[PDB]
Parts: structure tokens; C-alpha cells; sequence
């Protein structure tokens, strides 16, 4: 159909950014934890 | 105030049928309660009753591990029966309540009023918060595997913190003849047990591989882990306990398994009732 | 409407009160004759009191079994009467069967729960476990056979008055009864373990784990109640919903 | 004088078929006897043969408990096979007779005529009254669960009284070097066993929890109780031992279980024979 | 009527007498060479006598297996001959199969019963168990492989001359033979237990319990005989009752 | 022909390289902070380094689970879209499901094989096992939850994007994932055995046998792959052999 | 050069289908390799890894018995899977290769480059010839019971002779402080193991019932015998591991096991493709 | 029918007396045993 | 048929000689081994 090509072209670009905003954060949130000595 | 009239209308019960159903409930439910009391009490006392009887057996290694593993067994099977057959979420709580009723009756009449032991020395005590949280997990998740995991973790973890208000004050130190004891230990020595000497206590003893500050915590997790297994196993045992068939025979004399089926549960039976 | 056509509870109440009174009498006998005549097993008074009670149990319980089982088997329903049974009378008979189950389960509660922690209680005020200790007499020789009789009688009634139970063999019921039944022969294992190197100090000892495995059969109440509820639903459909009787005779045929 | 002609007429066997059936019996029954001898003898000797071999191993604790539990196993399975397949009630007696035949052959040729031990020192002895009563119970009750209970009780209880006439005289006291011995003990010491020293005897030793006057009685009941279990278990094993199917295959190469059925046992086959 | 068309027993009798004579020869060899040359395992005479007998067994038993199995597999019936088999000849072949089973079971009796208590008898006149003790040679290296050959040969014959056995795989027969067969490799467990901390003093020791579990497979004679009796009844119906042959080829198809 | 319509591997490659880099970082952290700050568990530097890493794991792994599971469950296919799914897109989605399985299995390899012998290696250079030893932090608190997230995510994707997995419950897949999943709670058994009388000296100790029994569930890959191959053959028949789509919706109905 | 074109023509695969199948193989086979590495490595190290790690644990009693019994388990199941599903004979070899790859990776990175132990002290070593011969037996016989017998015998027998070239030179005698040691023993003492003292070695110790010249030989046969059992058992476990069904539900909410079937494997499907 | 109402009215009065003649006896037979010391 | 009577009359005389040539040999091959001390 078309909604297939489009719903799936939207989850390619959607999935490749929940990957790149989690890569960055998870490395920044764990340093803030490592370098801050929380606990 | 719940939705009972809708349930009764969906079941297509005339008022006499409703009254007959109410009589069935009023007859069968006390029977199930008494059976749970008896059988669950026997199972618990003959698998974990020794730590249950005495104050000085409640330790950091064996009591909080043995007790929940033994307790989860009947709870899982009764929860399976109730939930699968009638969608009733109060199985584990009912099991533990029956166990505690039986335990209190025997402690008051057997240990105290016959054997002259003090009541405070024979507090069992409770295992109820874990059963309640297991019931809540089963109701909220509706999945028995997620229930196995989370509820078994809760059952194995909440045992010691839930019993600490009862047996925490019994750990205050006392000095007798220049020797340090826990008050539970001095209570155990004070009230003579002719059949139970000191060396039979299966309690912690310390080890060179042991972290004394973490003992209970480790005992809190191991007892949890096995619980997650035990639940699952006994859940399948529930399917064994609900096996209801007849050995019918005919002609050559051959025996065949036969199942009696509910007519109301068939495809078109409810529509043809009217 | 008429309650009496499908419900009666006089026998259930009588059995319940009688079992409670028997248990109370056992408790009073234990509290009156254990410290004064039950401490030493070699004394003549120990014989006269506790072995006398044991003999009373050994003579009464077989008589109980004989009377109950013979009455149940003697007033039996023929295959003709079990084929044209009035479904209202079938509802009443299923209520009776549930009440027999309740009496049996009350006996199991008395045997396995109350008169067992009372035994652990006795195991700690005596030097070592004997064989006819005050406790044993009341349960091992009293409560144990008591529930067993009720169990057989329960099944007996069902497979004599309930056509379905006279037709096929209620698998769950079999185990539900056989369990506590086989618990009594486990007294041999108990004694053999106590007297020899299986140790005696703990009450939750491995030799006491035969009772738990045999009492796990009491959890077949799930299958028993499933059969009871299925038949009750079929009877409700037949009697009140004006449905065909064929649902009562279709699924338990050869 | 029994009803054999009626049975043969009901089976619809021509005289040549009757002769062929008689030849089948005369060929197969000795084969079953020899198989029972061999396998039952191996099982009994490798599970309970040590108490069987020597007079001084026949004690009040282990011999009357181990022997019936080991003996009931093959008896239950062979009784299942015979009763279920052919309605023949002589299973347990046949098993014990085969075991005793094998035992006597080996004791005479192995222990006595090769190893130079006296025959009286190696009496096995009998386990036959319990098997006979079990067979009678199975025939008279026709129910295998009532048979399990009553016959297992008989099998576990009658072992010691039935063997007492054989080994009772061996318990007469003797005094050697100022030490009291049973005559079986002095027979064991007199005839040297290079491979069997004294300390390997698994016999009674007494305990502070033991009632010496009741020992055998307790051993008579425990051995009974387990028998009631063992029978039942091995009865189900009989159903495993009678499993007779073929792995047939076709096309994709798929394997299916297939059962060969008796044509005479069908619904209308006997009527169409004529 | 003609007996010879469906019955023959010459091979069965020959095998029985030959096995009995072999066992008698083994007994005579044990009684003549055990006390004089079998006491010490390091003596040259022990080699020359008992290891010579062991070598004779190790050279003869594989030859026995080769000859028997090759003859059975070489004179095989084609699928054409097994589809139009004369039912009288099928009765004769089932008698032959039962006789092969009888020879196999006689071998099992010699291995597991007679030459085993004779071993316990030897275990008490020697200091400790060896590996090629007089007893072992006759059974472990003689009786054991002997019955195994017969077992294979038995099945071989059946699945070569009996169409049903050539069609499907007689599950019970498989176990009935595999059991005593797998008993021979259990000699490894026996030796490993004897030589190390599994103890050696008792003959009814836990390391000797592999033989009982493996010989429990000999109780699948129930299924074997059930198959034999079912086929015998079908053949009786076909041959003498003039019934259709379709009952012989209907239930063991794909 | 067009490869891209039924195949894509960017996410698989990214996950593989990311997992490899995370494992390499764990290895570098162990080799840089274990001998200098991981020898004593009571030192403040031990806290600041290894308990800091433990806290980082405890804060990041739940975030990983939340993000992955929420994204998978949020971009879900409705029952309408899963009923008229393009079979080429179904082939692509099955490739994606296999790649999710591959990522999960890479996590299991890192947890159970590499960072486990590295632990035995650490168990021999230290006096006794602790609870947050350099090794533990990287695997028990890092590798273990890591593969578990991937496992859930794998199933999640399948039962969200694969109609068959959204229809019935892939029994083999359940066990394949539940196994290594339940391995993490077995750390309780590990610690309880180490700290008490289950001994600690051996690495192949009976308390370490919970992991092998729970990882035997990883052998249900046979059933997983059987389902995958059956669906792949059906899709090949539908797409390229011009066969009817009814083979895709016939066997997994009620 | 094998017969691949005939196989592809019999499968009725268009070229795009062939390319898609090749991609399936290239994706799935590394996944199976990695899973075997991980799971088989965990199982082997936690059941038999202690004798695997150190040179002085490789003895004549426990190493050549424990190692093949543990190793045969995964091999039998993976061989079942491959042979039954795809007719591929390289199961056991693949399992052992994966185990050795994982072992070498961990020994180089964990034991040597992190714990500073020498590489020669941690040779595992090989178990490959037995797996290869088991694969060859399975391919040549095509029967899994004959494969069980012969291949289990090979697997249990060839372990010690196949490892002797690696660990034979380590048995050369050395004299330290007037005491005789094997060179493996002195290597074990030289390189300190803080967590592994001497007394934890489960190695031979000699016995009064032991024939020192036959020890390994006996260990070579026992390990064989159990292997013949273990294979068989795990072969059935393979059928458990290939169980592939779905829990589907409908209407009353009832759950039924449902199997997805291969359409190409049906009776007339291949003929109707054209 | 009628035989139902009557066969069942006869086992009510029949069962309530095998209960009251066993209650009495069992208490009289066990005392005669208790107070007589038989054995 | 006839091939049945003949194929089976040929395996009777065939089987009774693989029995009598194995009886003899096996006794001669094991003596040659016993009296020669091979090994
Ligand atoms: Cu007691
Ligand atoms: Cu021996
Ligand atoms: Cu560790």
C-alpha cells in the first residue's frame, strides 16, 4: 500500500534517533553518576 | 456496588437457582477453609514447623529461607484453582490465614494450656504481607509467569521485614553469668524443653566465607529465587490437582477416561435457554 | 419456593457437633490423664488408663466403620432408580455428598493439624517419643482412623446415591481420600525412623515428610469441586431453565 | 472339572487351533519361568542378596524391611501382566518360586560345592507365604488398589513370622571365650569369609531411642507400609512393561506409533466367524 | 492333522542343549582351574590358564556373532516373499521367533542369575575382587556376550522372517534385548566402583544397581508377548476360521 | 531483483558493534581498576570506583529496558495491519526478529561464557569471593541484565511485528529467553552457597549447577528455528511460487 | 561437485528464493555458533571446568570420567537437532569447536592477560577426536541407537589417548626439596592460586582395592558406559528442545496448542506449485 | 414418583436410628471396656 | 507355492551345516588358542 511504505519509513528514522539520543544520554547520565559520586 | 446483578443475569439464573448457588457457596467455602487449615498446617509444620515453634530458632540463615519456600507451595496451587476456575484472587491470603488460624489454635491449646509454655515464646509468627502482595500481583498483572517472577520475589523478600516488628525486640542483649545472649536465647534456656536440646537448632553459625552484615539480605534473595521456581512448579501441580475425570467401562470391559462437561459453556447453549 | 426439596442439613450438623464433642473429650482426657498416668510407660496405671483408651479406640473405630459402611451399602439405589433419578433429589444428594466431604475434612483437620502440634507440644515435655504416648492414643489410634472411616463413607455414599459416581470412578475423589488414608500406615515409617538412625529431635524431620506427600493428595479437592460444580450447573440448567435431560447422561457413557 | 470346554467354545477354536494354543503355552511358559528366574534373581541378589546369603545377616531391623520391599517389585509387575492380559492369579507365587529355584541352584553349586560353605549357613530362606496371600487377595478382591493395601500389608507383615521357623533355632545363645554370641554369629565367625569382615554387616545395633521389645514389630509395619506404595508404583510400571507398539514409517519418512489389534476382540467379529 | 506345517523345534532343542553344555563346561573349568591357578593374578600359570580362556572367549564370541548374524541376514526374505507369506508358515516362523527368545532368555539366566551368585561365592573366598577372576572370565567375558549375540540374533530373525517385525519396530522387543545388552558395558561402572571410593565389601552395593535397572528392561516381555499373542490370534482367525486376510495387513500400515 | 524489500541489517550491525564496544570497555575498566582499587572491599577508593560502576549499571540498565521496551510497544502494529501484512515485509520482519535473537545471544555469550571464566580467573588471585568484586560488577550487574533486556525486546518485537507471534505464544522462544533471564536471580543461590556450608573453593561446585540447568533452556533454539524455517518456507511458497495465502493463516487459528 | 543443484531443483526455489535462503543461512548460522559458544561454555565450565583450568587437575580417575560425560550432553542434542531437521552430520564437532573457541578466548584474555598465569598452565585441552568419531558414526550408521552405543564408546574411550600428547610431557618427574613431584604438580605449586589450595583437587589418591596399572583403562570404560546412556537421554531431550508450538486462544478464552506446518511438506503441494 | 418419596422417607427415619443406637452402644461398649480393664 | 517349499527346504539343510561347521571350528580354533598360548 502506501501507509506501509510510510509507516515504515517513519519508524526507520524514528528508531535511528531513539538510538542516538539514548547513546548520548546514557553515557552522560552514567558519567554524571561516575564523576559525581552519587551514593 | 460491584456488578453482581450483571454477573447473575449473564449466568441466566432464576431466583431459586440463585438461592441454590448461595447455599452451595455457604456449604462449600467453610469446607475448603477447614481443608486448607488441616492440610496446609500439616505440611507447614512437618516441613518448617521447628523454626515456627520457638523464638530462638528464628535466625538469619535458615528461618527466612525455609519458611517462604515451604509457604509458597500451597498458595500457588490454591491460587491456580481459584483464579483458573472462578477468577478469584484471594488464594494465597486464604492459605496463610488458614495456616495462622490453625497455628494459633494449637499454640493456645497445645503448647500453652497443656504444655505450660508461655504464649510469647511460641509466636509463629506471620507470613501474610507476602501472600497479600502475591495476590495483588496476580490480580493486577493477570499473567501467571510475571506473577511467578514478581510475586515470588515479593514473597521471598518481605518475609523478614514483615516479621521484624514481632521478633526484633526479642534480639535485645542480656548478660547471664558473664555470657552474652540474645533475649530469645535466654527465653529458650529458661523454659526447659526436655525433647529439644540446644544443639538441634538449625540456625546461623558464621563462616570464614561469610559477610555478617549481608547475611539476611542474601537469605532474602535466595529464598526469593527458589520461590520464583517453586510457584511455577506448583502452578503446574495445580493443573494436576484440578484433574477431574471418571474411569467408565463398557463391553470387552475396557476402561476409558471420561470428562463431564458444563452444558452452559457450549457454543450455542446460552442462546437456546430462552 | 420449596427449600426442602433440594436441601437438607440435619445429618451434616449432627456429624459436625459429634466430631467436635469427640475432639473435646479427647482434649479433656489428655489434660486429665497425661501428667499423672502418662509419664511412665511401664507403670500399671499407664496401662489401665492409656492402653485402656487405646483398646477402646481399637474396639470402637472398627465398629464405627462397620456400621457406617454397612448402612450406606445396605440402603443402596438400584441401577433403575439411579437412571430415573429426580434432578431435585440429585441436587439434594449432591448437597449430602458435599456434607460427607465436609465431615471427612473436619476429621482430617482434627487428625493432621490440631492433634499434631499438640503432639510436638508433648514431644518437648517428655524425654523421648514412645509409641502409645497420651498424644498418639487420641490421634494415631483415634483421629487417624476416624477421618479414614468418614472418607470411605463419603465416597461410598457418592458412588451409591450419585449416579455419576456409580457410573465412572471420580479420579480426584479417590486421591483426596486415599491420601489421609495412606497417612495412617505412615505411622510405621514414623516409628521406624524414631527408633533407628533417622533421628528424633526435630519435628520437621525427613521421616515426617511422608505425611506431607500423602496429604498433598488432599489438594485434589480442585477436581472434586470441578465435578461437583459441573454437575450442579447441569442440574440447574435441567431443572430451572427447562433444558433437555440429555446433558446429564451424555458425557459419562462408554 | 473347572470350565475349560466352555472357555474353548467361547473362544471359537477348532481342534487344530486348540492344539496350536497348547503348543504355544508349552513353549512360552517355560521361557517366562526362566526369564523370571534370571532377572528376578539378579534384581534380588543385587538389591537384597547380602542379607540373603548369610545366617548372621538376618536381623530385626534391615533384613525384614529390605527383603519384602525388594521382593514386591517383580511380583506386582508380573501379577499385573498375568491378571490384566489373561486373568491368571499366580503371579507373585510364580515370581517367588522362580527366585527360590535360582537361589537354591546357586547355593548348592556356587556356595557349597565350589566355595565349601555349609548348606545350612546359606539358607535364603523363603518369602512365599506373603506372595501366596497377595495372590489370594488379588483374586478374591478383584480390585488392584484394595489388593495394593491389604496384600502389601500381608507381604510386609508375614515375612518375619514365616521365616522364624527356619532361623529361630539359629538364635540360641552360645558362650565362646567368655563372650555371649548367637549361634548364627558363631557360625559366621567359624566359617571364614575372606571378603566379608564383621563390620560390613548392616544389622541392628540398638539406640537410646529404641524399644528393644518392639523392634521387629516396627520393622514389620514399616516394611508393610512401603510395600503398599511399591506395589502400586510397580503396578503402573506393569502398564509400561506391556507397551507393545511398532515404529512404522511412510512417504516423507515420518515415524508413527502403530498398534496391532486382536481381530477377535472387535465388536462383531465373533458373530461373523460362523 | 499335520503338525509339521506350523511347528518345528529341532533348532530350539539344539540351542538349549548346546547352551547347557557350554555352561557345564564353564562350571567344570572353574572348579578345576580356580584354586590352583586362579588365586594369584601375577603368576604365569594364571596367565596361561585364565587369560588363555579369556582370549579364547574374545576370539570365539565375535566369531559366534559374525556367523549367526551373517547367516540370518544372508538368507533373508524379500518384501515380495514377506507380503504373500503363507499364514501357516507365519505361525511356524512365530514359533521360531519364540524359540529364539527362549534361547536368549536362557543366556540371560546363565549370565545374570547362576554365574552371579557363583561370583558372590568367589568374592568371599578371595581377598579382594580382581578383573579377570575365574568367575569374571566365564560370565563377564563369556556368558554376558553370549546372551547379547542371541538377543541380536532373536530380533534379527524376527525383523527378517516376520513381516510385522520387518514392517514396524517392536518397541518392547527393543528394550527386552537392549537391557541385558547394556548390562555388559556396566562392567565399566562395576570396576570403577570397586577400584575407587564406591566400596567393594557388599555385593548388594549401589554400584551393583546398574545391573538391576538395566535388567528391568527384561520385563518388556509383556509387550513382546502381547504382540505375539495378538498375531497368533489373527493367524488362528485367518487359517482355521476362514476369515479375511485383511486383518493381518490393516493395523501396521503408515 | 530488489534486495531491500525483504532484507535490512543496519540495526543488527549497530547492536553488534555497540555490544562489542561495551564489552571492550568493561574489559578495560577491569584491567585498569581491579588490582589498584578492587583488592579491598572496605577501602573508600573501592567504593568510589567499583560501587560507582555498580550504581552506573543500576541506573543505566533499567533506563535501557525502559527505552527499548517502550519504543517497541509504542510503534506497534494494530490487528488490522497484522492481518493484511505484505509477505515481503513479513520476510523482512522475520529477518529483523532473527537479528534481535542474534543480539540477545551475543549478550548471553558475553554474560555466561567470556565474563565467567574471567571470574574463575579472578577467584584464584583473590583470598575469597566477595559480592561486588570487579568481575561481578561487569557481569552480575552488567552483562546479566544486558542480555535479559535484549531477550525481552526480542520477544517483544516478534509478538508485536510478527502476526504469528502476536497470535499464538511461541513456546520455544519463551524458554529460550526465560532461561538466561532466570539465571540472574540464581545469583542469590550463588551468594547463599558461597557464604554458607555449600563451599566456595571449586568453580564447578554444585551451587554453580543452577546456571547450567537454567541455561539448558537456551537449547529451545531448535523449536524457535523450526518455527522460523516453517514460516520462511510458507512465505517463499506464497511470494515466489504464486501459491495461495491461506497457508499463512490456516494452522494457528483457534 | 556435491549435488547442490539437484537439491535446489527438488526444493523448487526461484533464484531470488535461493538468495533469500543463502541470506537466512548466513544470518542464522553465526547466531547458532555464538549461542553454542556461550551456553556450552557455561555448562562445561560449571560442571567440569575445574579439571579444565589447571594442569595438575588432569588425573587418571576424575578428569577422563567427568569430562566426556559433561561434553556429550550438548553434542547429542545439537546432533539431534541438525540431523533430524536438516540432515547435517556436524553437530558434535561444531559443539566442541565452539567450546574450544570460547575456552581459548577466556584463557588468553582472562587467565593470562589479566590474572598473569602462563598459557601452558591453562591448556584445556581438546575433546575433538571423540566428537569427530561420533559424527562419523552417526553419518555412516544412520541409526541413532547404534550411534549411541558405538559413538558413546568412542567418545568415552578416545578422550585420554587424544589428550596424552598434550599433557603427557607434563608428567615428567622432578625432585624438589628431596620430594618427588610431577612437573604439573610443581607448576601448580609454583604459580600461586590464592583461591585454590592443594586439598581441593578432586584427583586420584590410590586405594587398597585399586589396580594402579589399570586405573585409566577403567576410567576409560566407565566414562564410555555412562556416555552411551547420556547420549540417549539427551537425544530425547533434543525432541524436547525442538518442541515448537503456540498457545492460541478463542471464545470462552480457552488455550490450545497449535503447530505451524510446512506447506511444502504436504501430500500434493509440490505438484501444484507448477 | 411415590416410591421415591417413600423409599427416602424410610431412609430418613432409618438413618436417624442407626445413629442413635450406635451413639448409645458405642459409649456403653467402650465404658464396659474402660471400667472393666479388658486386656 | 513351490519356491516356499524349496527356499525353506534349502535353509533347513543350509542352517544345519552352518551349525556343524561352526561347532567343529569354534572348538578347534579355541584349542589352537588354548594349547598354543597365543598372547
Ligand atoms: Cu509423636
Ligand atoms: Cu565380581
Ligand atoms: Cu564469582
Amino acid at each position: 500500500d502506501a501507509a506501509t511504505t510510510q509507516r515504515e519509513i517513519e519508524k526507520n528514522s524514528g528508531a535511528w534517533k531513539v538510538i542516538l539520543v539514548s547513546t548520548a544520554a546514557f553515557i552522560v547520565i552514567g558519567a554524571i553518576i561516575w564523576f559525581g559520586g552519587i551514593g | 456496588i460491584f456488578r453482581t446483578e450483571e454477573i447473575l443475569k449473564a449466568a441466566k439464573m432464576p431466583p431459586e437457582a440463585v438461592h441454590m448457588s448461595r447455599l452451595i457457596d455457604a456449604v462449600y467455602f467453610p469446607i475448603l477453609i477447614i481443608l486448607l487449615v488441616g492440610t496446609y498446617h500439616m505440611h507447614f509444620m512437618l516441613l518448617a514447623g521447628d523454626w515456627d515453634f520457638w523464638m530462638d530458632w528464628k535466625d538469619r540463615q535458615w528461618w527466612p529461607v525455609v519458611t517462604p519456600i515451604v509457604g509458597i507451595t500451597y498458595c500457588s496451587a490454591i491460587m491456580y484453582y481459584l483464579w483458573v476456575n472462578y477468577r478469584q484472587p484471594f488464594g494465597a491470603t486464604l492459605c496463610v490465614v488458614c495456616l495462622l488460624i490453625g497455628e494459633w489454635l494449637t499454640r493456645y491449646w497445645g503448647f500453652y494450656w497443656w504444655s505450660h509454655y508461655p504464649i510469647n515464646f511460641v509466636t509463629p509468627g506471620i507470613m501474610l504481607p507476602g501472600a497479600l502482595m502475591l495476590d495483588f500481583t496476580l490480580y493486577l498483572t493477570r499473567n501467571w509467569l510475571v506473577t511467578a517472577l514478581v510475586g515470588g520475589g515479593f514473597f521471598g523478600l518481605l518475609f523478614y521485614p514483615g516479621n521484624w516488628p514481632i521478633f526484633g525486640p526479642t534480639h535485645l542483649p542480656i548478660v547471664v553469668e558473664g555470657t552474652l545472649l540474645s533475649m530469645a536465647d535466654y527465653m529458650g534456656h529458661l523454659y526447659v524443653r526436655t525433647g529439644t536440646p540446644e544443639y538441634v537448632r538449625h540456625i546461623e553459625q558464621g563462616s570464614l566465607r561469610t559477610f555478617g552484615g549481608h547475611t539476611t539480605v542474601i537469605a532474602a534473595f535466595f529464598s526469593a529465587f527458589v520461590s520464583m521456581l517453586m510457584f511455577t512448579v506448583w502452578w503446574y501441580l495445580g493443573k494436576v490437582y484440578c484433574t477431574a475425570f471418571f474411569y467408565v467401562k463398557g463391553k470387552r470391559g475396557r476402561i476409558v477416561h471420561r470428562n463431564d462437561v458444563t452444558a452452559f459453556g457450549e457454543e450455542g447453549f446460552p442462546e437456546g435457554i430462552k | 419456593y420449596d427449600m426442602s426439596l433440594w436441601y437438607d442439613s440435619k445429618f451434616y450438623k449432627f456429624g459436625m457437633i459429634t466430631m467436635l464433642l469427640v475432639a473435646i473429650f479427647w482434649v479433656w482426657y489428655q489434660r486429665y490423664f497425661a501428667y499423672s498416668h502418662g509419664m511412665d510407660s511401664m507403670e500399671p496405671e499407664f496401662d489401665r488408663v492409656w492402653m485402656g483408651l487405646w483398646r477402646v479406640h481399637m474396639a470402637i473405630m472398627p465398629l464405627f466403620a462397620l456400621v457406617t459402611w454397612g448402612w450406606i451399602l445396605k440402603t443402596r439405589d438400584t441401577k433403575e432408580q439411579l437412571d430415573n433419578l429426580d434432578p431435585k433429589l440429585e441436587i439434594k444428594r449432591y448437597f449430602y455428598y458435599m456434607m460427607w466431604l465436609g465431615v471427612y475434612i473436619f476429621g482430617v483437620y482434627w487428625g493432621g493439624s490440631f492433634f499434631t502440634e499438640q503432639d510436638a507440644s508433648w514431644h518437648q515435655v517428655i524425654i523421648r517419643d514412645t509409641s502409645f504416648t497420651p498424644s498418639h492414643v487420641v490421634m494415631f489410634y483415634g483421629s487417624f482412623p476416624m477421618y479414614i472411616v468418614c472418607g470411605v463413607a463419603t465416597y461410598l455414599y457418592a458412588m451409591t446415591r450419585l449416579p455419576l459416581f456409580s457410573r465412572g470412578i471420580s479420579f480426584p475423589l479417590v486421591m483426596a481420600i486415599a491420601g489421609p488414608l495412606m497417612i495412617l500406615p505412615n505411622v510405621g515409617l514414623n516409628e521406624w525412623g524414631h527408633a533407628f538412625w533417622f533421628m528424633e529431635e526435630l519435628f520437621s524431620a525427613p521421616l515426617h515428610w511422608g505425611f506431607v506427600v500423602l496429604g498433598w493428595a488432599g489438594l485434589f479437592q480442585g477436581g472434586v469441586a470441578a465435578q461437583i460444580i459441573t454437575r450442579y450447573s447441569n442440574l440447574t440448567d435441567v431443572v430451572w431453565n427447562n433444558q433437555s435431560k440429555e446433558i446429564l447422561n451424555n458425557r459419562i457413557v462408554a
